[PDB]
């Protein structure tokens, strides 16, 4: 799976990309591919981290170390372009973070008037701004903002843009349903709550199931009649129905749609609530 | 329909004298006694958990909602809903929306009976006593 | 013979897990996709082929037949 693709939200600091994934997945494998590498300034230390919190926007855990788990750290050798991080143990996670921790700096004469962006002007490397314009030469190139701390830093930590390699991630995972490690009476009591609302949700749905029922169960009846119910063209055209689709018998058609269609997806809602609710009890237990 | 034909107070009470209360007692007692012995038992959550429950302590509170079976029945019955009712309050994982609904009419009920003369009070306590006897949290 | 055959494996009430295309096969909806296989054959043979070529019979036979009455 691409990383890119189970993203909902992503911050950045200068060395860190934190994502909140779509939902829990349970992660093997974590390919790093690296692009577009300049020599000046190289990965050499990625930290992998991980956790299972349910949270509104990924800003919640950006600057909460502590509410990390570190699965693998990774050297890399000067301009590796593929690493592959093998788990020893799979993980189960809703919020990945991504640390470039330690780098092959290339030290090369700051010192040199830097040019100007805009209007190629010598500008000094501090303050970093071009007399002639104005502009600041350590803007991000692609959004703009400038980092008071960090006159270089690795990632532009409101964008994630880096200037010294691209980085696309596949997570080797598959969709997993779960729910935030429980912790104190707290989070017991969020627990319980919310296994109380998804049993509410499965006793609904079930109904959904037994809905169709005495409509499968009646259709099923006018099936066996058999009957040589004659062509029906009905007016309404709006389904692509083919003659040969059009002259199936239409209770035939009807248990298709209702059972294979409308059974199956309250079923798979149901089993989908199910499974969640399974997860919680046994955290709970 | 049994809910439909007992509507008249006439025919609980003709059910009452036959002796269904002590009845649906026990079978609210097995009910929530197989519940207990089912939580030990995996996470296998069942949607119509606690159904028979829950409509058993509806015919209790229906036969209850007379005047006179509660005054005949109050001391037979306060034993039974408070085994039932801490019987109910150990359940955590299994415990179910019908479950909750039957606990808390359990608890009206006891409120219901705990009203009473000092002798059917104190009688009552005799009882809370054996069901005590009958774990820090549940006494 | 071949809705006959068809017949004949439609009467075997055989349940057969919709096969997935893996080749570039015909897009099904799978609302129609979870009938029969041996239905929708049948469907495609009998109100699709059989249909088509007993119209073009018809058809001929009742130009035939005009033929023959303008020649008696
Ligand atoms: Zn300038
Ligand atoms: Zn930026």
């Amino acid at each position: 799976i691409k990383l890119s693709s189970i993203k909902v939200d992503t911050r950045y600091t200068t060395t860190q990309q934190v994502v909140k994934l779509i939902g829990s997945h349970t992660i093997s494998k974590v390919t790093v591919k690296i692009g577009d590498l300049k020599r000046t300034k190289m990965v050499r230390t990625i930290n992998l981290y991980y956790n299972n919190r349910t949270v509104q926007a990924i800003v919640e855990l950006k600057n909460k170390p502590a509410r990390w788990h570190k699965a693998k750290k990774v050297q890399l050798t000067p301009g590796q372009t593929e690493v592959k991080i093998d788990l020893p143990l799979p993980i189960v996670a809703s919020n990945l973070m991504i640390e470039f921790a330690d780098f092959y700096e290339n030290y090369q004469a700051s010192t040199e008037t830097l040019q100007c962006p805009r209007c190629s002007a010598s500008v000094p490397a501090n303050p970093g701004v071009c007399g002639n314009c104005g502009e600041n030469v350590y803007q991000c190139h692609k959004c703009r903002s400038i980092n008071y701390d960090e006159k270089d830093p690795f990632l532009c930590n409101a964008c994630g843009f880096c200037k010294y390699a691209r980085f696309d991630f596949m997570l080797y995972a598959k969709p997993c349903c779960a729910v935030d490690p429980i912790e104190n009476e707290e989070d017991r009591k969020k627990a319980v709550s919310n296994i109380n609302t998804l049993l509410d949700k499965a006793d609904r749905v079930y109904h959904q199931l037994m809905g169709h029922r005495p409509q499968l169960e009646n259709l099923l009846c006018k099936v066996n009649e058999a009957a040589p119910e004659k062509p029906q063209d009905d007016s309404g055209t709006a389904g692509g129905i083919s003659s040969t689709s059009a002259s199936v018998n239409r209770y035939i058609l009807q248990l298709a749609q209702e059972y294979c269609g409308d059974c199956k997806n309250s079923f798979d809602e149901l089993s989908k609530i199910i499974q969640k609710v399974f997860a919680s009890r046994k955290e709970l237990l | 329909l049994y809910q439909k034909l007992i509507t008249s107070a006439h025919w609980k009470v003709y059910l009452a004298a036959r002796g269904v209360l002590p009845y649906v007692g026990n079978l609210i007692t097995k009910e929530i006694a197989r519940l207990l012995a089912l939580e030990e038992a995996t996470l296998s959550t069942d949607l119509q958990q606690g159904y028979a429950l829950k409509s058993l302590t509806g015919l209790l509170s229906s036969f209850v909602e007379v005047e006179s079976i509660k005054r005949h029945f109050k001391s037979r019955l306060v034993g039974t809903v408070l085994n039932g009712y801490l019987c109910l309050r150990k359940l955590v994982v299994q415990r179910t929306k019908l479950i909750d609904e039957t606990q808390d009419m359990l608890l009206e009920m006891l409120e219901d009976m705990t009203t009473g003369t000092e002798s059917e009070t104190k009688a009552f306590m005799a009882v809370c006593i054996e069901t005590a006897k009958r774990d820090y949290r549940t006494p």
